[PDB]
């Protein structure tokens, strides 16, 4: 549901059963990568910084 | 007679006696103010949702949601009024050929559709929210009052409208017969007829899936029942039109002679 | 108090059949036996010739430290009521005249096995109705390990042993003990058996609704087909 | 004729010569009163198990637990008519599909079953210190009163029904024997129902564990007998049902020619 590829209020996710529908899955994807991507760069921030407090 | 005038489910504010009642109450309240105060149980706190005020908040929670999703029907359709206008007056420069017409006007009717299906989810999400609102009053006695069934069908009647535009046939049969069981709305005709195509749509992913008959003929049996109903409200009995679909029905169904 | 008034609406019981009860609760309908002290069983208890209701409630010694199972004893507080005339002609309990009160029985008990320390209090009233101060009018059985027998009077010689009569006991400012007794003890004690009474009635009056409902709700899945 | 009427085993409250003899004891517990006592010896402490007031406690603890638990069967039958009236009570507005109302029925199932399997197991809890409390009356007089076997058998009812259905046909095999001795209890049906049903279950695992022969044709011999007594208690002799019934046994046992 938090990625887009879900409706938090109809509950239904993307279908590729029509080729009309699989067009617009291709930029849904995108954006839900942005956002795994976008999470695990922050992940990764505090991790380095954890690192640094721990050698400090 | 509109319902919706005055924007509320019940109006609030006598006896002497009850106001002698009411007073004493509220002066123990004054004595333990505290607006940190939390329930452990729940259950005191939660006797709230049957007070008027209760009612009246979720009232105007689904009537809010209605507003603006109708709105995005009605937005909907005044740029595409707007949209096909402004094709029509821009000049096309660089078209010589009937072929090239067609390939413009589909690429306008692709446009179009596609505004629409947006259009359309953006109201279905709207409508949704407020269906939701109108199921948390557990009040009986305000469920029955004028303002609430005239708010409870016009959002089914959005709703549906909105669903059957995703192709989303059998979702409406629940909501659809919610919608005929509140004051005269099985008096009318369109709600039978949605009622005859997702009965028809059902009958047929059954027959193509080859799923039990039992079904199919439940299926089938409920897509004449309606499709007879609609015409009925709409054409009258003894009419021509009932005839055509007698004759129908009867070549539908199973008969035993 | 006017809580004796509100005894006398309980009435409706006897043609009220009694099929929901509360845990570790015992009520039932009967006759007056000899010497009008207690109430018996009848063989029918949707005769109209039954006059008392006697709602018993019994608990174990020792609950309050979770040795319930232990066996340490047995306790009950029960109270009778006892009408006088036979009830009306029409066999629905639903509507119901108040009838007057020709006593209120209170019996308590506690039996502690281990320390065999056994206590029976039993105080009867027998004019509920009529006159708020009637003191000379309520018997105080107190026995104390098996001492005195049944129904022996209080000696003056022994005060408070045996039965009496709440005009004996002093009310002095430093003695307050029929204050106490009243304010404390007695009147609460007729609260929580009146509250009993119409919570045993609203549940059973209640299931006769939802019958009709079966009926109403079956009719309703012949719709389906 | 409710033995529970009352909810008590035998009433507490005659002769001049017996009123008497208890006022001089009366006046030794007095001479030697020590609340303090503890007897070094347990034997004649527990002299006090055989009078009728440890009965009385006896009686009303089993009475307390099989209320408990007969509540604990009571209220899971609320729950789950409620549960199936709230789940037919809310949209599904993501669900379009029949495969999709038949994975949101089977959840519906699986709930319903766990709840049901936990519900049975709290009960059997509460029958069984029922059991064990209505077991250590010691006094054979006391035992033999019409308020104890109606308790007695109603606890071992509901023991055994509950017991079943968690699959745990060997153990109630011994409970229903004892039940069948209570009063006309053995007139009934259902007990010799169950029997055929759990002494097949036994016949089974000696045949499944290869067991010896003895232990299969006596388990196999038990279920004939009940089964059949099962059904002349239902439909009597020379009835259709008990003809065919013969048949299945006369086919089933060892005859010698």
């Amino acid at each position: 549901a938090a990625l887009g590829l879900r409706n938090p209020t109809v509950l239904t996710f993307i279908s590729l059963s029509t080729a009309g529908k699989a067009n617009s899955v291709i930029g849904l994807c995108d954006d839900a990568l942005r956002v795994i991507s976008k999470q695990r760069a922050d992940l990764g921030a505090y991790y380095n910084r954890m690192e640094h407090a721990a050698k400090g | 007679v509109d319902e919706l005038l005055k924007g509320e489910l019940v109006p609030e504010n006598l006896t002497e006696d009850q106001k002698k009642k009411k007073k004493e109450i509220m002066e123990q309240e004054s004595l333990w103010k505290n607006p940190d105060f939390k329930g452990y149980n729940k259950t005191f706190q939660e006797l709230h949702q049957l007070s008027k005020t209760f009612a009246n908040n979720q009232f105007r929670l689904a009537l809010s949601n209605y507003q603006s999703g109708v709105n995005t029907i009605m937005k909907n359709r005044d740029w595409v009024e707007q949209y096909r206008k402004e094709e029509a007056e821009k000049k096309r420069l660089d078209e010589k050929w009937y072929w090239q017409k067609v390939d413009r006007k589909a690429r306008e009717e692709r446009v179009v559709y596609r505004e629409k299906m947006k259009a359309k989810q953006d109201a279905l999400n709207y409508f949704s929210k407020a269906i939701n609102h109108l199921d948390e009053i557990k009040n009986p006695d305000l469920r029955e009052r004028p303002e609430f069934k005239r708010l409870l069908s016009d959002v089914y009647r959005s709703w549906i409208m909105a669903e059957y535009d995703l192709q989303n046939l059998p979702q409406t049969i629940p909501i659809l017969e919610l919608y005929i069981e509140i004051d005269d709305n099985e008096k009318e005709y369109p709600a039978h007829k949605y009622l005859a195509s997702a009965y028809s749509f059902e009958e047929n992913m059954i027959k193509k899936t080859k799923g039990p008959d039992d079904m199919l003929f439940k299926y089938r049996y409920k897509k004449n029942v309606h499709l007879l109903r609609a015409t009925e409200l709409k054409y009258g009995k003894d009419s021509p039109e009932y005839k055509h679909i007698v004759n129908v029905i009867n070549r539908d169904e199973v008969i035993s002679v | 108090s006017e809580v004796n008034k509100r005894l006398r609406l309980h009435t409706v019981l006897f043609k009220m059949k009694v099929r929901t009860l509360p845990h570790k609760t015992v009520l039932y309908k009967g006759k007056p036996s000899a010497d009008g002290e207690r109430c018996e069983a009848a063989d029918k208890q949707e005769a109209q010739d039954n006059t008392c209701l006697h709602l018993e409630v019994f608990d174990f010694v020792g609950s309050e430290d979770g040795k319930s199972s232990k066996n340490l004893g047995a306790k009950f507080k029960k109270m009778e009521l006892f009408f006088e005339g036979s009830n009306n002609a029409d066999p629905d309990p639903r509507k119901e005249q108040p009838r007057n009160l020709t006593k209120i029985r209170t019996y308590i008990y506690q039996n502690n096995f281990l320390l065999e320390d056994k206590v029976i209090s039993v105080i009867a009233d027998v004019a509920p109705n009529g006159e708020p101060a009637h003191n000379d009018k309520i018997e105080l059985f107190y026995q104390h390990d098996d001492y005195p027998v049944w129904g022996t009077p209080e000696t003056p010689s022994e005060k408070g042993v045996g039965k009496y009569i709440l005009s004996n006991v002093e009310n002095t400012k430093s003695n307050p003990i029929r204050n106490n007794f009243k304010k404390q003890f007695y009147f609460k004690n007729l609260d929580y058996f009146d509250k009993l009474f119409t919570k045993i009635f609203d549940y059973n009056d209640r299931d006769s609704n939802k019958h009709y409902k079966k009926n109403v709700e079956a009719l309703k899945g012949s719709l389906k087909y």
